């Protein structure tokens, strides 16, 4: 093709785009280059373009379509020096609503909010370079308490603000009139009754929460933040004499250094300057708005100066006073006074940067795979969804969005979901969404997919790999951190967690503060991230450290879209409720993908959407605008869309698409049947009994359902264990017993507890092999990997079979012929019932889907028999545990969503599965016979109280290990242990495992470490041991005894 | 100096802008928030301007515009009349220059033909038989349509065609023939359809669409509208002085003249952008690119030549 | 504003027109009869908006956008015809002079009629401009009175008899020719003689042409009004562009540019006092209005 | 046809390059221009652009015949400032 390229960069990134595109094409003009070049030497082109590309650069291609009819490809960098059709303008001249008001809080609770490191035994602490003593008061607290006895108790919110506005006040007799929580007669809390007025509330609140929240105990949620003691924020058991150390200001606080006091008293003036900015006092303290975001960037601010070197252009330079000491040295750094007002430079700068964030951060614009129509009948629904959201763009954009993606599993859902945010976006800035799945953990492989079918690279959509870390190091860096003087100097985002993206990080809005390189200028500058919602979680659930300050970005610069959504266990619903309500809070819209959403789920989640977004609505945008969420309904078949003001109406919307779905489901033609098993009635036994079974089973359905050519049959089939201890010991049972007979069986073991590399590795080859279709037999048998096992044996039938955890329903596109399921729950029935044949069309009506009739975990006699996963529980128990009860056997015929999208009625929690599900839904989300909308009803953000009572991913504390290389030797290999930002050698927790093989049953769809880990080593160009540290973690439960690792088994733990 | 009225290539669609002239340069200003930017409007390569919502042009701007015999039309945005005068819509209102003098034997030749009803109807005939002929041609023995997508069934087209001549040829009045164009048209949306893979289609009115094929009709007719306007004006013949959509239409001779290249070319580029994910923008410029090579405007000056030549 | 009257047309000058609450107001940086027969002629520093012509075009509101006083008009909305044959369902108010202009045209006598009316029409403008009418004489254009009495007689005497196109544009050649040397004569130019093409420097010969540009702007104005096309010319030829307008503006073009461009001469005026001092005079006479209504009467008194 | 008019003209000639290119195209660079056009309006292009025409006009006009082949058409003025394919040098020393 022959393209066109013009350039309208200025200043530095000029010489960079000349100095690249004189590489690849000849001079037109001043500024106008031309060259034949092919699509590959294109793709080439523009990705160097958009890697080093700075906020000047502007550079459009056109190409020729057509004679007469130019067409622009792409434009690189700055979009708005051209116009649609890519011309240049022949001369150029020259929404926030509460943003003074949140720069001016922030601003002064910057001032405000290192006050107490004025202390004497905070001083000495720093001083102290021997053995660290732990301080009785934490900093903030002590200086909430300078605060309450600067404003004085009981006065108006102009009186002390008018008395700092004063530049001439020098009387430190303030300081009497403090009090001391060391002091005996318990003193009132700083927020009950009068002790601080409706404002300096607000400020007292974001200064005793820059670095964790206000966790503490006990209508008292409802009072908040009145009911704040000195027991909720840290404080520890200590001798009255450390106690009192802490009130003791031998050096005098910040208060006669000249510069702290003007910038101060500059600040009381322009907020009593703000006209009605002394009214809405009651109203900004419990405005979750308003508070968040200060918080947010009062914190942002407070990370990036702890970081920064000492300055001696501002403060008083003999400033007795000291904030911190340099962690690699330990002699002092920075003054009290100079960290204050860099701490407020930097509020003020960031507040600034906010707003600008809607157009400086990159999007994706012009993208054609999702404009592009489709030519299959089979993908039609793809377009209807677009056309919908399309429809809906100018209004969702007014009012907001609540999106359902129902349609069923097999469908391609992830494109119809890409094409539906970017339909909701302006087509001529472009779109930004996140692509939350709900997994725990998030392989290469996943993301890798996400990008092939969406048709994007990686320079336009990020990978966050890895899962989500709970505190480990909450005990033992912290303890550095706090010796060093600087608490917030803990990275933004986790350690181990990697961001896989290769676009334009160079002159981002936000690099000053996050970053260049580091993962959350990734996160940030990534116009499209693929990440889990365990990433996003610490945005509503971060209690101690920053780590709520880059998910939190990503929701207000972003759309949102979860997938799987319905996966999560039922503990940890809320979490996710006050996730849904937070990205309606900063103006994200919502698309919840998932085909087996109960009514009950989405009734939660759009109330919680609806809240989030009345509050956002009064901040942001023309005022006076009615809350009418713009719902819409996607599926197979159809997509509707309508607005609602209340749950009253989406209920009986959503219920109507349900309908109307069910009646068109009903008539669909069969293509899975499913058939109950009776399995007779520990582990090395029963394990033995279920694969002597399960191989008279296996071939039974072999016999049933499998392909034929060249007079060799070959059928793939699934096994799915709820547990993966079972799993491994099924596994070693099936592997020493052999075929059953003359039926060649080759096995893969896939579940979670592998090296995340090896996971990525069996992922990646079976979603190669099991991807099918109608008459594919002549391209199946020709197939590389099948051919060798095929033609080694001389046995005319394989049974390839995987043996999976519940980690294959989630984000695995695969077709078997056959699968044998323990019953955990029906979401889990039907997900993988909708991969047996999920691709081929054409049912000969024997039964290929078998159940059992009662899982492991009753079979062991354990009660309740369906947990972990699974609904029951001892306040909910079941009245059976075979599934020839608890089923209605008119599903058997037709298995899809049917049963879990609609609500059944009566109900009868303890004879039905689907029904308990049902129940305990209804129960938890909305109400039914401390509840979820005590989030957003009462102001219980403003504490830790309802995430502790709630907890999310609770109950098994998992250590990271890892299988590194020895540093001298590359051949040896140590089992590892994450401690403390150190791997700790364990090599005596390990011990190898001796598997027995069987007649005619070798194992497919495996790995070698070794080789895996060199390739991906190789791929990524990282160090061996770094990448050994950076992707093959494996998260185990800590056990005494230890763990026989086996390559093609994983880790079992052993005892 | 500036090309002759046949020969140009641009038109210009306009929205959100402000015309006027900077420099003695006619250019249009949109506001980029902080700034304002100025781009220029080739005059002396425009056949005509349309002006959509939220446009204005000044004194000056429209004096040069009226010194090239640049046509301005105030269209409605996404594909909307202007307004609807209770059950009838009028789309464009058109800004004839008048300074310019035209050609004055075409004038002549319709101004005698035109108030004999029958030898009006006769001139309706003679225009739906190019229109057929033209669909015949672009829809079949072109290649340019065939290598971008276009793959008509040829026998069902040729039956349609060969079913909507026999039907003229026995036309009484009007409004059959109406009725037989309003078949015509949309049994060639139903075969357009599915000659492009694009599905099923169903024609929205009054710009109501929402899939891209309905919404690229509606904005296609502009383009349409304002070529069967030049052409017009640069014979000299009023827009008024209809023989077919005069019944409905104000200025019915500007549809009736488009009626010839509107489901000829416009129709297949609809759909052929449609299915390739365009925009507004890009189907435009197919558009203009189809109407440039096949030579449209200079179609329809012959044909409107052709019709007054035979009215005598 | 009112520059026609008879004609229902207002000249808007120096002010944007735009919609506000449904209404169109000329905001200047008016209380208008917006109805079937309104028909602004924008002018000057003015500046519409697309709601603006929408509220205008479901009035029947006729727009164009015209020069500096009224001449010349560079751009108008297109008239309907009101044929029966034709429905045009809208606010406007459809014309119906194109079908009696196109009964009579065809027809060479009714033509030539029409003609000699149209010279009788100009002579008698002559009579009265130059005689009847003092103020251009006491302005400073004495004229030589029985001697331009005596040429207009002998110009009736001819345009009344002598059939044949040709016959009548000679003759009005004539008089034209008689009547510049008149003109020379009463301001005391000296000798004249007028170049054709506008090639000529003397201040007469470049202050007639930009008279004959302003009465042909004010012609075309005058039959954008009425609805006729410049096509279907009386006197012209028929292959002659634009004859309607130049025998239209033909009416007022000896009558008073001829004066005012010598008294602009004698004076020594520049180009735009001239042009003021010229459309001033075309104000006063109501010259757009004797247009239309000499139109008007050619093809009512032909039926 | 699809034409792209690249202007190297200095001082005086740069103003009636400009004044003459922006009725006829429309800009895409600095000094660059592009429009669909025909054949007799390029040809009325380029004699206006021959008529006034200085020392320091360099206007070159190029063409897109076949994919990937851009084709010269016509140089007006000084036509030392392009070579034979129409580039441009990226600098000019004594």
């Amino acid at each position: 093709m022959n393209i066109l390229l013009v350039s309208q960069c200025e200043k530095r990134a000029l010489s960079e785009t000349r100095r690249i595109l004189d590489q690849f094409a000849e001079r037109r003009g001043e500024r106008t280059w031309q060259t034949p070049i092919t699509q590959a030497g294109l793709d080439t082109l523009r990705r160097l373009l958009k890697k080093s590309a700075r906020r000047n650069t502007a550079v459009a291609c056109h190409w020729i379509r057509g004679r007469d009819h130019s067409e622009l490809l792409w434009i690189v960098g700055d979009a708005s020096r051209f116009n649609a059709q890519g011309a240049v303008p022949t001369n150029r001249t020259c929404d926030w609503h509460s943003a003074e008001d949140i720069r001016l809080l922030t601003v002064m609770a910057a001032l405000f909010h290192d006050i107490g490191k004025a202390s004497q035994a905070f001083q000495a602490k720093l001083r102290n370079r021997g053995k660290p003593m732990a301080d009785a008061y934490r900093h903030e607290w002590v200086s909430l308490r300078l605060f309450e006895a600067f404003v004085g108790p009981g006065s108006s919110d102009e009186d002390w603000l008018r008395r700092l506005a004063d530049k001439r006040e020098t009387g430190d007799a303030w300081l009497s009139q403090l009090a001391r929580d060391d002091r005996q007669s318990a003193p009132p809390g700083p927020f009950q009754k009068s002790r601080l007025p409706p404002l300096a509330q607000a400020v007292g609140w974001l200064i005793v929460s820059h670095h964790r929240l206000p966790n503490g105990d006990h209508a008292s949620l409802a009072r908040l933040p009145a009911p704040i003691q000195s027991q909720w924020c840290g404080a520890r058991d200590a001798d009255a004499k450390e106690k009192a150390a802490c009130w003791q200001f031998p050096h005098g606080l910040p208060f006669a250094s000249a510069h702290w006091r003007a910038r101060t008293a500059l600040c009381a003036q322009s907020m009593l300057e703000r006209p009605g900015l002394l009214a809405r006092g009651p109203a900004l303290l419990h405005d979750s708005y308003v508070m968040h975001v200060s918080r947010l960037i009062l914190m942002l601010a407070d990370h990036h100066y702890s970081s920064l070197p000492a300055d001696s252009r501002l403060g008083d330079p003999n400033f007795p006073l000291h904030a911190n000491t340099d962690r690699d040295s330990g002699k002092l750094k920075q003054r009290l006074d100079e960290h204050l007002l860099g701490v407020a430079l930097h509020s003020r700068k960031l507040a600034g940067t906010l707003p600008r964030l809607e157009r400086q951060l990159p999007r994706l614009a012009r993208h054609k795979g999702f404009t592009r129509r489709v030519e299959q009948p089979r993908f039609r629904w793809q377009d209807k969804a677009y056309d919908c959201a399309m429809a809906c763009r100018e209004q969702a954009m007014e009012h907001g969005f609540f999106g359902l993606n129902l349609a069923s599993t097999g469908c391609g859902k992830t494109l119809a979901n890409g094409r539906i945010l970017y339909a909701l976006a302006d087509p001529q800035r472009g779109a930004r969404f996140s692509i939350a799945l709900g997994l725990r953990s998030l392989t290469l492989q996943t993301g890798q997919a996400y990008r092939e079918r969406l048709g994007l690279g990686d320079d336009d959509l990020a990978i966050l790999v890895g899962g989500s870390a709970a505190r480990e190091l909450f005990e033992k860096q912290q303890e550095r951190l706090e010796r060093s003087g600087s608490e917030s100097a803990q990275e933004l985002l986790a350690e181990n967690s990697h961001v896989h993206f290769a676009g334009t990080l160079e002159d981002g809005p936000l690099r000053e503060w996050l970053g260049r390189n580091s993962a959350g200028n990734r996160l940030l500058q990534a116009p499209i991230l693929a990440c889990t919602i365990d990433h996003l979680m610490p945005a509503s659930e971060s209690l101690r450290g920053g780590h709520q300050i880059a998910p939190l970005l990503r929701l207000m610069t972003s759309d949102l879209v979860l997938d799987e959504v319905d996966d999560f266990d039922i503990d940890d619903l809320p979490a996710l409720s006050r996730l849904v309500h937070w990205a309606g809070l900063f103006g994200s819209r919502v698309l919840l993908s998932s085909a087996t959403l109960p009514p009950a789920l989405v009734q939660g989640l759009f109330e919680a959407y609806r809240s989030g977004r009345e509050i956002f609505q009064r901040h942001r945008g023309a005022p006076g605008r009615a809350t009418e969420i713009r719902c819409a309904w996607f599926d197979e078949f159809s997509s509707q869309s309508s607005a609602h003001g209340a749950v009253t109406s989406f209920s009986e919307a959503h219920a109507t698409f349900v309908a109307q779905r069910l009646a068109k489901l009903e008539q669909l033609p069969p293509r899975r049947q499913a058939q109950l098993c009776t399995v007779h009635a520990a582990r090395p036994a029963l394990c033995r009994e279920l694969a002597g079974q399960m191989n008279t089973w296996m071939a039974d359905l072999h016999r049933c359902h499998h392909t034929e050519h060249q007079g060799r049959r070959i059928s793939f089939g699934l096994l799915r264990l709820a547990n993966i201890e079972p799993l491994i010991e099924l596994a070693q049972a099936i592997l020493a017993q052999g075929a059953p007979e003359g039926l060649h069986v080759h096995l893969c073991v896939y579940h979670s507890r592998h090296p995340l590399l090896v996971r990525s590795a069996i992922e990646r080859q079976l979603d190669e092999l099991l991807k099918r279709s109608d008459d594919d037999a002549a391209a199946l048998f020709a197939r590389p990997t099948l051919a060798k096992a095929l033609q080694a044996s001389t046995e005319r039938d394989h049974l390839f079979v995987v043996l999976a955890s519940p980690v294959a329903e989630v984000g695995r596109d695969h077709d078997y012929d056959w699968a044998i399921v323990e019953p955990s729950s029906m979401r889990s029935i039907i997900q993988l019932a909708g991969r047996i044949r999920r691709h081929r069309s054409g049912f000969s009506g024997e039964a290929n889907l078998y159940l059992l009739s009662r899982n492991i975990r009753s079979l062991e006699g354990q009660n309740p028999a369906f947990q972990r996963p699974g609904f029951e529980t001892p306040d909910f128990p079941l009245d059976s545990h075979d599934l020839h009860d608890l089923l209605d056997p008119a599903l058997l015929a037709r298995i899809d969503a049917s049963p879990r999208i609609v609500e059944p009625f009566p109900l009868f929690p303890r004879s039905r599965l689907v029904d308990l599900e049902h129940r305990r839904l209804r129960a938890l989300m909305l109400a039914d016979d401390l509840g979820v909308p005590l989030w957003w009803q009462t102001p219980a953000s403003l504490s830790g109280a309802l995430q502790t009572s709630q907890p999310f991913r609770a109950g098994a504390k998992e250590r990271c290990y890892a299988l590194l290389p020895d540093e001298d030797d590359e051949e040896r290999l140590h089992f590892s242990r994450y401690e403390e930002g150190t791997w700790s050698n364990q090599d005596n927790l390990l011990r190898n495992l001796d598997l027995t093989y069987g007649p005619r049953i070798q194992t497919w769809g495996t790995v070698n470490y070794r080789e895996e880990l060199v390739a991906m080593a190789g791929r990524e160009d990282l160090d061996l041991r770094q990448c050994a540290m950076r992707y093959g973690e494996v998260r185990l439960r800590e056990n005494t005894q230890g763990w026989s690792y086996h390559p093609y088994l994983g880790f079992k733990k052993y005892n | 100096k500036t090309i002759l009225h046949s020969k140009r290539a641009n038109l210009y669609y306009l929205q959100h802008c402000r015309v006027l002239v900077n420099g003695g340069r006619v250019e249009y200003v949109t506001d980029e928030g902080r700034h304002s930017h100025y781009w220029n409007i080739p005059i002396a390569n425009t056949t005509s301007l349309l002006l959509g919502t939220g446009t204005s042009i000044t004194q000056a701007a429209m004096r040069e515009l009226a010194r090239a015999g640049v046509l301005v039309g105030f269209c409605g945005g996404g594909g909307t009349p202007l307004f609807s005068a209770n059950e009838v819509d009028v789309e464009v209102s058109w800004l004839t220059p008048q300074s310019e003098y035209r050609p004055t034997e075409y004038l002549q030749r319709w101004v005698g033909f035109w108030f004999d009803e029958e030898k009006r109807l006769v001139a309706a005939r003679h225009f739906q038989r190019a229109r057929l002929e033209r669909i015949r041609h672009s829809w079949l023995e072109d290649r340019v349509l065939r290598d971008a997508g276009f793959a008509v069934d040829a026998t069902a087209l040729a039956v349609a065609v060969e079913d909507s001549a026999r039907a003229l040829e026995q036309a009484p009045n009007h409004e059959h023939l109406l009725t037989e164009e309003a078949r015509l048209s949309k049994r060639l949306f139903k075969l357009a359809a599915q000659a492009t893979r694009y599905g099923e289609f169903v024609r929205a009115k009054r710009g109501s669409g929402g899939d891209p094929a309905n919404r690229f009709l509606d904005h296609g007719n502009y383009l349409a509208y304002g070529l069967a306007a030049t052409a017009t004006w640069v014979l000299g013949i009023p827009h008024g002085l209809a023989v077919l959509h005069g019944k409905t239409r104000r200025g019915g001779l500007v549809f009736d003249v488009a009626d010839l290249i509107k489901d000829s070319l416009i129709l297949p580029q609809a759909f052929l952008s449609a299915m390739r994910g365009d925009e507004e923008q890009d189907f435009r410029q197919a558009c203009l690119d189809n109407l440039s090579r096949a030579q449209a405007l200079d179609f329809m000056i012959d044909t409107l030549k052709d019709v007054a030549q035979r009215s005598t």
